[PDB]
């Protein structure tokens, strides 16, 4: 919208190409992680931790 | 433990599946906190197998409602037991007793 | 049978126990019963309610 | 202040007016045109309105007359 | 209809009720009060019921 | 910034709830609301729980 | 001076209502609600099998 | 930080009259409101220095029940008004004094003998009133320096209210330091004779209960 | 009169290891009951003890796992770990530090003991290691301080905290246990009703009554100055 090309002109920031679409924990809840798992589906290259 | 209690409960506990029950009776030989391992009796033992029962406990595994189904054991190494005989407690369990 | 078991223990018969009132340290008038009434926790949790 | 609104109501009767008075008062101090009459106990700018409602000072005859004369001065500011 | 809805309802009503009841020997049994106040100290300070 | 403050519960959204909710009321509520004094406001009080 | 049990006293409030008016009714509704608690609590009116 | 315990502020002393008056303080910590205002009630109720008035013999009749001419207050309810003489008395132990006084109106507190220690806090007080005629009235009142509260049957004989206090209530509430959310707030309310006022009968009745424990305390 | 008897800490009997009576002779009338009160309250709520509070097992990432060996789940070791009684003289934070390995029970007599620090109980019981060749080792971080401190309010303060391994123990800082005062007739010669008080306590072992008493005295006198010559 204008007065965000004007902000972001004024200080020489590049807009992100992606977006943040993260996992977080729901508000309130603690907790220790007792367990990970990752599933990836045939014919994708796994990760570290998988 | 239901400290005032009806008897109903050690059915309760061990005719539910939460306890882990012995299926032969014997002598207790590893306890950890996450197998037992029985040396069953030279009796109840099958003609030409080895005899020694191993029961992979179940530790903190999410229920439906959310909560921690668990199974300790109450047994203690090198103690007899016998056929249908709890050897882990299981999610509100006590010595097989149910306590809720 | 619940009197004589009380009975066997030194415990009062009427299982009513002359209880204080621990802030101003002075006596409930007339007895008030004390046991070990076994209690559940049923899960109405509260912070799955607020 | 304030526990019941009772005092407030015997003097602006009818106890809905009473909610029209005060609410429009409370507009005039919070919209920034004006100023309380009775010295505030840190209070929020409802329960000051009906504060200024209950000792008499303020009610509809009273807003329309401050405001006739409010306007009137803006058109004294004809120079 | 007109009555009260902020009727005290179960504990106080019992704790007034049993205030606000008479033995017929307890401590202080006939004996002239100067007012509520040395009432409440009679009772407080232990020597009436 | 405003927005991350109170997420992040400083020391000072507290005291600023403490001043917003001062005289202001709220409308509790019970489920079955059958006649009209089930929906009486009330005037907070912050409490821990 | 009579005994208080309910019927008594919301009769005392109603007629603390009609006399008093409002504001006095409130208060002594709220007096009138601990002081009922701190005695009752200092009575210690158990029950039991007995 | 082991035995840093927050001190309250006496942040108020709000008072209604002479006598009446409702002391604050906050915050204390979680748990002593109670143990300070309750220690403070029972000392300032149960035992105070104070003097008043222990026995009586009236001249009309030595026995309780009785008849007494040209008055309309019978010997309990004189004996009730004898209750209320707050009376402070200098090092005299025991004085006992005459009020017998003539004329028809109110018989006060103005009627004592005025003896050299002894001093009345209500001049204004009554004790009976008598009938149209020169007087019909001779008591010998006896005030005695005790301590706390004594009635009659320990003892015509009348309850003793030593202590100056009448009234003493504690009100614990939740106060509130910044980020601790749970601290006591202890309310005081507390009116006396008049032999004292509130603000020093506190301080009098901490001073009991400190002194009661020089014997242990650490600095 | 004498115008007020003070009471004096005359016997403390050592009834046992854990509890302890101890006797405040001449105490006038209705001051046995309006001292019992307030030390049995400043006792329970207020005396310093030494829980501990932090537990870093080797093996071990989150307190919801099983080490090999030891037949408890790390769960039950931290709530056995709970109820160590334990004393220092002079820091406030120490660390224990327990290993131990071969079959049998773990108790706190395995602890490594260090100079300015006592284990009341060595029966008390961590958990039993189970197998041959199978070992625990741990440091336990046994600091100092007043009343009950849960978990969820020590997550704190800032960063260097924490790695994922230590684990947190609901600390609960507070040697006494029970109380139980009694007033009753003293007999000094010369006297007609002096109230003895009786004020028959309950430790964990990390308490001297004596210094228990006295504790609770010095709180109540210390808040007590403030109504003594008020603001």
């Amino acid at each position: 919208t204008p007065e965000e090309k004007l902000l972001r002109a004024i200080f020489g920031e590049k807009a992100s190409d992606v977006k943040d679409s993260s996992l977080r924990v729901p508000n309130g809840v603690s907790g220790t992680v007792i367990d990970v798992q990752v599933f990836t589906r045939d014919g994708v290259e796994k990760d570290k931790r998988a | 433990k239901p400290l005032v209690g009806t008897g109903m409960e050690r059915a309760v506990a061990v005719d539910s599946g939460v306890t882990a029950v012995a299926k032969r009776g014997g002598v207790v030989q590893y306890v950890d906190a996450s197998r037992i391992v029985i040396k069953v009796n030279e009796d109840e033992m099958y003609p030409g197998e080895a005899g020694i029962d191993i029961y992979n406990l179940t530790k903190y595994t999410r229920s439906n409602q959310n909560t921690c189904i668990n199974q300790m054991p109450c047994v203690s190494l090198g103690e007899p037991v016998e056929r249908g005989d709890v050897l882990a407690d299981g999610p509100s369990t006590d010595l097989g007793e149910l306590a809720l | 049978e619940i009197k004589e078991l009380l009975k066997l223990g030194d415990l009062p018969t009427s299982g009513q126990i002359r209880l204080y009132d621990g802030r101003t340290g002075e006596q409930f008038e007339r007895p008030v019963t004390v046991g070990y009434m076994y209690m559940l926790k049923l899960n109405h949790l509260v912070d799955d309610k607020m | 202040a304030r526990v019941t609104v009772q005092d407030a109501v015997e003097k602006i009767g009818n106890r809905f007016d009473l909610v029209l008075v005060a609410a429009r008062r409370a507009r005039q101090m919070q919209v920034g045109g004006k100023d309380p009459l009775v010295p505030e106990e840190n209070d929020k700018t409802t329960v000051i309105a009906l504060r200024e409602i209950e000792e008499g000072l303020i009610n509809n005859q009273i807003l329309d007359v401050r405001e006739r004369q409010e306007q009137q001065e803006q058109e004294a500011a004809e120079l | 209809n007109g009555e009260p809805i902020i009727v005290p309802s179960q504990d106080v009503v019992l704790g007034l009720y049993y205030m606000t009841r008479d033995c017929v020997n307890a401590k202080g049994e006939g004996m002239v009060l100067t007012g509520p106040k040395e009432a409440e100290r009679l009772y407080r300070s232990g020597l009436a019921s | 910034a405003a927005k991350k403050m109170v997420e992040r519960e400083e020391a000072v959204v507290w005291d600023i709830l403490d001043e917003v909710i001062r005289e202001h009321p709220v409308l509790l509520n019970r489920a079955p609301t059958l006649h009209r004094l089930g929906i009486q406001a009330f005037e907070p009080v912050l409490i821990e729980g | 001076n009579q005994a208080l049990g309910k019927k008594a006293i919301s009769k005392m409030l109603n007629t603390c209502y009609r006399i008093l008016g409002l504001k006095p009714t409130v208060i002594f509704a709220d007096q009138i609600m601990y002081t009922g608690f701190a005695y009752a609590a200092r009575s210690g009116a158990s029950v039991g099998i007995d | 930080s082991v035995t840093e315990f927050l001190k309250p502020r006496l942040v108020d002393i709000e008072q209604v009259s002479s006598t009446h008056a409702k002391v604050t303080l906050e915050p204390l910590e979680r748990g002593f409101g109670h143990t300070l205002g309750n220690a403070l009630r029972r000392i300032l109720l149960s035992s105070m220095p104070g003097c008043a008035v222990t026995e009586v013999e009236i001249d009309g009749v030595l026995h309780e029940y009785s008849t007494k001419e040209g008055v309309q207050e019978d010997i309990l309810e004189i004996l009730l008004n004898l209750k209320g003489l707050a009376v402070r008395v200098q090092g005299k132990d025991e004085v006992i004094l005459t009020l017998n006084k003539s004329g028809i109106g109110p018989v006060t507190a103005a009627d004592i003998t005025h003896d050299g220690d002894v001093e009345i806090v209500k001049p204004q007080h009554v004790i009976c009133h008598l009938t149209d005629e020169n007087a019909s009235i001779s008591m010998r009142i006896k005030v005695q320096r005790g301590r706390g509260y004594v009635p009659a049957s320990t003892r015509l004989l009348v309850d003793a209210c030593y202590s100056p206090v009448e009234r003493i209530a504690y009100n614990v509430e939740a106060a509130r330091v910044e980020q601790r959310t749970d601290l006591d707030k202890l309310v005081i309310e507390m009116e006396t004779n008049g032999t004292i006022d509130p603000e020093e009968a506190i301080r009098r009745a901490a001073t009991i209960l400190a002194e009661q424990l020089e014997a242990f305390v650490d600095l």
